[PDB]
């Protein structure tokens, strides 16, 4: 058995598809993780790779390397979940308590060993996974940390948004290492968080409103945005092309890829609930998997 | 022992999470009633249209166990104050749809968060929610202490944490409060769930939360210290909050995840039972005083009414005083009869309001104590008591003793007296009318008599009390003015509220009072310093007697004798509460006023800002003569 609301999918090099579950309604409110070496057999529960149970939801989802899978959790836990050495089983490695409250963001630093999480408790924290442990916590923000995305590259650089309205660039090598940014005047609240692949310096942020924005470090000026959804920004994703598609993700239960000055290409009204996640297949760059809260796997082809 | 509640934002399933804050020790659990993360849309297609369930079924628990051991708490995702229209609507309708969900499982509270300044639209759809059947359930808003943002890490580089003091700023979170409950028109549903940081803020943040309606303090896990052990402890200053939480009674609420690893999570919850049970024991006074917290009652009125035979009994249960009375006679009977005099001279002693005679029992115990003569007068006009004293009188006392059933102001005395001792004042000092009833004995007092007391003082102090403000809101009757209560005195065991100045003298009265024009009325003006930020609610009142030269009585605060517990404070209240910043003079207006037939007081706040005059003419409260 598997949960209705599907939160996380991310494709593998391999192109093998992670599925992150909670059960949102209902008398359990627990979670599960997923491996399909078949992509198109998910979300099929009896034609998967390798399947657990968690003790709660999973609110957000990444890889760690090839076999390892971070999980943010309701508990509060960050937990990372070990790979079988023959990929049939999906084993706990450590479950730490260090949140106050629900687990809502996690991101992985450039190195790999290390990883920062965000939470409703309003604090963001980076971790060892080697040490199992935290090293630094940082309360920075004033409401609860809504995304955190680690630099492509710098291993002491991540962005991160939260309701207290701020966009905080930060540099974990300063003393006071958090830096507001954001359009000039106070706008809607920032819901997602996406570095560019290849431009260094240089994210976008989606809002409460529907809006996607290209903001840019080094000018720290709203330079672009386009009206994209009619609801909340939830996920922005950006493709492995050489010239990269930005696929944006909203509660107006819409797909929409968009260009480099953020014009709409293709759109999908494939979901009847809420959009949860986006990743391209590594092995068909064209193809883009999606997942919703109306437990569907849409595999769309994008122009 | 301490009320302790467990926060949890994450409830696998019900009945095993319930089961497990029930072994730790946690008397009721705070949960979603939704998953917390579970976003519905009520509005635009498709999500409208989500298959169900929308949350977990009522049969999962018992409907004791929803009344009694559940406290609901609003999805964090709701934002009816959202600046989008399309966030507003939809927050709005899912507000209310987990209110009534909260009232459908008959919880017997649910929270809601206060964290920042605009909380008007929450409040409309509460309110709206509040008068749509008549319920009991309760709110809890949960407001920080101190908020987030004046509490963050100072680790942002081009926005850093204003160093610089603001005396109002740092009372925000109070203002969000204040704001939140007026516009909700002072519900007596809505209470404070208050949230506490792991620093405190300035003691004039923590005092404006006195007189406030708290019954919730949130303690989350990071606030708590580590011992040499392992075991989580608080600070001595943290301690001190917890101390003053503990006397006004507030259930506790510990959120969060376990830090503290190696020992079990139950240590969180130990420790304050530990701070609780190692207290002093209420034992004398304490206790029957507890009972009567903030509790409303109207002034006895010993003349115009007969009290009970149970009324006279908590009189009697007194010792200090009667102790302090004894002492008062036996120093005046050695002052005027000389040694030598002792077996010639026999003083005449009335007890003029003698009750079931205690004063009586004073006297003659002062009497054999000073090794002096007296002769007994026990006057009282409540012909039930008399019954009490005429049996003492044949079986004990004797003819030593005269109980004279009358009146003081009408009787006609045989002989007249040396000593007067009565016991005719009211938590106001002459709010009973004793100026009046010894002004009407004075006749039969000897040139050179004695009155006990030969001297009262009233003393008012301005309060600070949203809470007793409710209370006598709720006082409000049929077939009456409907701002009556506010015109009226109440004694009450005021516990909490905020003293918002020192008291001052208001009305003070000698006996005897030789003057010629003797005119018992009285007009005074008193100006209250106020060096806090606060809301005037009503008049604490006091008295002070002087029984005889530095014997005394007093229920004032700063000089209260210690263990008597025959009076409470008094409370005059006002219509509207009124705004007093920092510096402000509070000037409030008293007036003792009479006719033949009744006596009353009048008063008014002139400045900062003026109220209306409080019963005039007496129209919502006489003392009869
Ligand atoms: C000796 C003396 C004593 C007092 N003292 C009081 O009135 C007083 O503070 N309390 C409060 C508490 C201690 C219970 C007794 C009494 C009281 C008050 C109000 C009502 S309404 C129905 N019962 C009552 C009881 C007043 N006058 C005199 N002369
Ligand atoms: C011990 S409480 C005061 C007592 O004084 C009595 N008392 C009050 N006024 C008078 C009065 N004018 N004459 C006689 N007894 C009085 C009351 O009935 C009560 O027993
Ligand atoms: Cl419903
Ligand atoms: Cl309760
Ligand atoms: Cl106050
Ligand atoms: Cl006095
Ligand atoms: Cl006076
Ligand atoms: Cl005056």
């Amino acid at each position: 058995c598997m949960e209705r609301q599907l939160e996380a999918a991310r494709y593998r090099s391999d192109g093998a598809l992670l599925l992150g579950a909670s059960s949102l309604s209902g008398r359990c409110w627990a979670g599960s993780l997923w491996l399909f070496k078949d992509p198109c057999a998910a979300p099929n529960e009896g034609f998967c790779s390798a399947g657990v149970q968690t003790e709660a939801g999973v609110a957000d989802l990444t890889w760690v390397g090839e076999r390892g899978i971070l999980v943010a959790s309701d508990s509060g836990a960050v937990e990372l979940w070990e790979l079988d050495e023959n990929e049939t089983l999906i084993v706990s490695k450590f479950c730490k308590y260090e949140h106050d409250d629900i687990v809502s963001t996690v991101s992985v630093l450039s190195s790999g060993t290390q990883a920062v999480s965000g939470s409703k408790d309003i604090c963001i924290k980076v971790w060892d996974l080697a040490q199992q442990v935290v090293l630094s916590s940082y309360r920075a923000h004033a409401a609860q940390v809504t995304c955190v995305a680690a630099s492509p590259h710098k291993d002491s650089v991540f962005l991160s948004c939260s309701e207290d309205n701020r966009i905080l660039l930060w540099d974990t090598r300063c003393p006071k290492p958090a830096s507001q940014i954001g359009c000039s005047a106070p706008g809607y609240l920032p819901t997602s968080l996406a570095w560019h692949p290849q431009q260094s310096e240089v994210f976008v942020f989606g809002d409460e409103n529907g809006t996607v924005s290209l903001v840019d470090t080094k000018s720290t000026s709203c330079v672009l945005s386009s009206a994209v959804h009619s609801q909340c920004v939830t996920g922005l994703v950006f493709s492995p092309h050489s010239v990269p598609f930005l696929a944006s993700l909203s509660e107006d239960c819409s797909l929409a890829v968009l260009d480099s000055s953020l014009s709409e290409l293709f759109r999908s009204q494939a979901h009847r609930d809420f959009v949860r996640d986006a990743t391209w297949s590594p092995l068909n760059h064209s193809l883009l998997t999606t997942v919703g809260w109306d437990h569907q796997v849409v595999h769309h082809v994008v122009p | 022992r301490v009320s302790s509640g467990r926060d949890l934002n994450c409830v696998p399933e019900i009945a095993d999470t319930l089961g497990a804050v029930a072994k730790q020790g946690f008397d009721f659990l705070c949960m979603p009633v939704f998953h917390p993360r579970f976003k519905r849309e009520f509005i635009q297609e498709p999500a409208k249209n989500r298959p169900g369930p929308q949350t977990r079924s009522d049969l999962l628990l018992s409907g004791r166990d929803w009344n009694t051991l559940i406290v609901g708490k609003l999805s964090p995702w709701i934002r009816p104050d959202s600046k989008v229209e399309k966030i507003r609507r939809n927050s709005e309708a899912a507000m209310l749809q987990e209110l009534n969900f909260g009232a459908y499982l008959g919880l017997p509270a649910f929270l809601l968060p206060l964290n920042q300044e605009d909380n008007t639209n929450l409040a409309r759809v509460l309110t709206n929610h509040i008068h749509t059947g008549h319920h009991s359930s309760m709110f809890w808003m949960r407001v920080p202490l101190v908020a987030p943002e004046d509490l963050r890490d100072d680790i942002i580089e081009n926005a850093p944490t204003t160093h610089t003091e603001e005396y109002s700023g740092e009372e925000k979170t109070w203002m969000w409060w204040h704001n939140f409950r007026t516009l909700c028109d002072y519900s007596k549903r809505i209470a404070v769930a208050l949230e506490i940081g792991a620093d405190l803020p300035s003691n004039h943040v923590i005092d404006r939360w006195l007189g406030e309606p708290i019954k919730a303090a949130i303690l989350p896990t990071s606030i708590f210290l580590t011992n040499k052990k392992g075991f989580p402890v608080l600070s001595k200053m943290h301690q001190r909050l917890i101390f003053r939480l503990l006397k006004l009674e507030v259930q506790f609420i510990i959120t969060g995840t376990n830090h503290h690893s190696e020992k079990e999570f139950c240590s969180y919850l130990q420790y304050l039972e530990y701070l609780s049970q190692n207290r002093p024991p209420p034992n004398a006074y304490e206790l029957f005083a507890k009972g009567y917290e903030d509790y409303l009652q109207s002034p006895l009125q010993p003349l115009m009414d007969n009290l009970e035979s149970q009324t006279y009994e908590v009189f009697e249960k007194d010792p200090i005083k009667y102790s302090q009375y004894q002492q008062a006679i036996y120093k005046c009977l050695l002052d005027r009869v000389p040694e030598e005099e002792k077996d010639t001279n026999v003083q005449v002693l009335m007890v003029l309001g003698a009750g079931r005679g205690p004063l009586v029992n004073a006297s003659l115990r002062a009497a054999k104590q000073a090794d002096r003569r007296i002769k007994l007068y026990a006057v009282e006009k409540n012909p039930n008591a008399v019954v009490t004293l005429e049996n003492w009188q044949f079986e004990e006392w004797g003819s030593q003793v005269t109980v004279v059933s009358s009146d003081m102001r009408e009787w006609v005395a045989p002989e007249k007296a040396d000593i007067i001792v009565s016991e005719l004042l009211g938590s106001f000092a002459d709010n009973e009318l004793s100026p009046e009833c010894l002004d009407g004995a004075q006749h039969f007092l000897k040139d050179d008599g004695v009155s006990i007391p030969g001297e009262y003082t009233s003393f008012l102090a301005p309060i600070s009390s949203s809470k007793l403000y409710n209370e006598v809101r709720a006082c409000r009757e049929k077939d009456r003015d409907p701002e009556a209560q506010f015109e009226m005195p109440y004694v009450v065991r005021l516990h909490n509220f905020h003293q918002l100045s020192a008291p001052q003298p208001c009305f003070t009265f000698s006996h005897p009072n030789r003057d010629p024009m003797i005119d018992n009325n009285r007009y005074c003006t008193l100006e209250f310093p106020v060096e806090v930020n606060t809301v005037l609610h009503g008049f604490a009142g006091y008295f002070e007697t002087v029984l005889y030269q530095d014997i005394t009585l007093s229920i004032r605060p700063e000089t209260h004798s210690p263990g008597m517990f025959s009076w409470f404070p008094i409370l005059f209240p006002i219509k509207q509460p009124i705004t007093v910043r920092e510096g402000q003079t509070i000037c409030v207006r008293f007036w003792r006023c009479s006719n033949s037939k009744k006596v009353w007081y009048e008063w008014a706040v002139t400045a900062p800002v003026c109220s209306a005059i409080h019963n005039p003419t007496g129209r919502s409260y006489t003392i009869g003569l």
